[PDB]
């Protein structure tokens, strides 16, 4: 089975370098060229260029000619993508792909490597309740939630009642604030008849900061 | 069957290739068909059938076409029906 | 170089209904010698790398269901799905490889559902947050379709701008609806200077803009 396995996620500060690997298996690595495709978050695919796996000669796309370096190591069947002088706009997912000849397409891809560039520092989030009231009840169902704000870097995991409550739960994608930190909200819709009998606690787990906060959202009188 | 039967003979050779190609990717006991298609690809500098285009990737997955994708000259390979035609005619 | 353009950039289809995606290139993709159109269709599903669906314009890759079909030649190409199924949602890209490589903008295939009006809720800042010197008022639009919806923040009937974040969830796998959370950030000082805080939602499912309000310091 043919596989292209790339390295793990990278977190860098504006101005540093980063080296992503792409190890091939299941075929003669030096036969076909290795291509790189960038995908900015929420954006499309953009071909960055390719590298000849036999000679090591790179060919860069016009939009990626400068701070990008395609390197090679055939002894371990691995291509490398290097970015120097990283800037904020370099935050994206980088894929490697194997070019098949004759058909001239990308059949085999890597899972992609996320590179995040931000001058921010690691920081645990803050969890505030979004308490249900008479402004949160519509048709016998009330909405409650948790606001997880000011935390870098993603991801943050949010659960309700230690994963026991899944129906009606909406955890929105984090939004990057002007301060460089992230902020999201996790809401849930529950029968307003169970507010006095059932307790709702959101469990926020942020691994980059080793933070685990269980905030019980109580209704406001 | 001889010279004045060019069109017929080429038609048969192409059909022969198709058969080999079909056998080469469908089964893994067909080693003579794989050898035949590899020899056609290498000798005629081609890869794939113009009628059985859906098989091309399978042909590549089985390593039946000898050129990789590092050299741009080898990305755009003609199918073997064109190369058989070129063989039985004088030109290309 | 060669530029690829896809239409439409957002395609909601009722399950079982057909779908069509057009792809046009700046230059012809037909090779004079091989007679092939070096255009491919890839599908990227949520959280996955792209996968190859179609190559040479109209040849279906091994394993891709028959409902996917490609057609066209030269500069005009089309990707068709006879019966759109739930597992087909994702971004479809066309890519040329005749000279270098170029992807289209991508067409996000989503599920088409009946119009659903959003349920609007407003959460005032918590007591814990105010102790830090900042307040966040959350407005929630729950389970609506289509995605097009506008939220406006009024503080004492004064329209707000540049101080609200907005986040929308992906199409729900069960009911195919969307949810949005807008967050108005204010300073505790500038928060306690006003009384009425509200968000006004405009959506196709609502006969009139729905306003959800609360007066600061009222239970």
């Amino acid at each position: 089975q043919v596989q292209l396995v790339q390295s793990g996620s990278e977190l860098k500060k504006p101005g540093a370098s980063v080296k992503v690997s792409c190890k091939a298996s299941g075929y003669t690595f030096t036969d076909d060229s290795i291509h790189w495709v960038r995908q900015a978050p929420g954006q499309g695919l953009e071909w960055m260029g390719w590298i000849n796996t036999e000679t090591g000669e790179p060919t860069y796309a016009d939009d990626f000619k400068g701070r990008f370096v395609f390197s090679l190591d055939t002894s371990v069947s691995t291509a490398y993508l290097q970015i120097s002088s990283l800037k904020a706009e370099d935050t994206a997912v980088y894929y490697c792909a194997r070019l098949s000849p004759v058909v001239v397409i990308f059949i085999y891809w890597g899972q992609g490597t996320l590179v995040t560039v931000s001058s921010a520092s690691t920081k645990g989030p803050s969890v505030f309740p979004l308490a249900p009231s008479s402004k949160s009840t519509s048709g016998g169902t009330a909405a409650l939630g948790c606001l997880v704000k000011d935390y870098f870097p993603e991801p943050v995991t949010v659960s309700w009642n230690s994963g026991a409550l899944t129906s009606g739960v909406h955890t929105f994608p984090a939004v990057l604030q002007s301060s460089g930190l992230y902020s999201l909200s996790s809401v849930v819709t529950v029968p307003s008849s169970s507010l006095g009998t059932q307790t709702y606690i959101c469990n926020v787990n942020h691994k980059p900061s080793n933070t685990k906060v269980d905030k019980k959202v109580e209704p406001k009188s | 069957t001889g010279f004045v039967n060019k069109d017929q003979i080429a038609k048969d050779v192409k059909q022969f290739y198709d058969q080999a190609l079909q056998q080469a990717v469908v089964d893994d006991d067909a080693n003579n068909a794989k050898a035949v298609v590899k020899t056609f690809h290498e000798t005629l500098d081609c890869c794939g059938s113009s009628t059985l285009t859906a098989l091309t990737t399978s042909v590549l997955k089985n390593n039946l076409c000898p050129s990789g994708s590092n050299i741009i000259s080898n990305l755009f390979k003609e199918d073997c029906h064109q190369k058989i035609d070129d063989l039985f005619s004088g030109s290309h | 170089d060669i530029v690829m353009t896809q239409s439409p950039l957002s395609l909601p289809v009722t399950p079982g209904e057909p779908a069509s995606i057009s792809c046009k290139s700046s230059q012809s993709l037909l090779h004079s010698r091989t007679r092939k159109n070096y255009l491919a269709w890839y599908l990227q599903k949520p959280g996955q790398s792209p996968q190859l669906l179609i190559y040479w314009a109209s040849t279906r890759e091994s394993g891709v269901p028959d409902r996917f079909s490609g057609s066209g030649s030269g500069t005009d190409f089309t990707l068709k799905i006879s019966r759109v199924e739930a597992e087909d949602v994702g971004v479809y890209y066309c890519k040329q490889s005749y000279n270098l490589y170029a992807f289209g903008q991508g067409t996000k295939l989503e599920i088409k559902r009946t119009v659903a009006a959003p349920s609007v809720f407003i959460f005032p800042p918590s007591d814990e947050q105010l102790k830090s010197g900042t307040a966040s008022v959350v407005c929630l639009l729950n389970n609506f379709y289509p995605r097009e919806a506008k939220v406006q923040w009024k503080v004492d009937n004064a329209l707000q701008s540049g101080n609200s974040q907005e986040s929308v969830t992906e199409q729900d796998s069960k009911d195919s609806t969307y949810s949005l959370s807008s967050t108005l950030t204010l300073s505790k000082a500038d928060y306690e200077k006003h009384k009425v805080y509200a968000c006004e939602v405009t959506h196709q499912g609502l006969s009139s803009p729905v306003t959800k309000s609360f007066n600061r310091g009222e239970c």
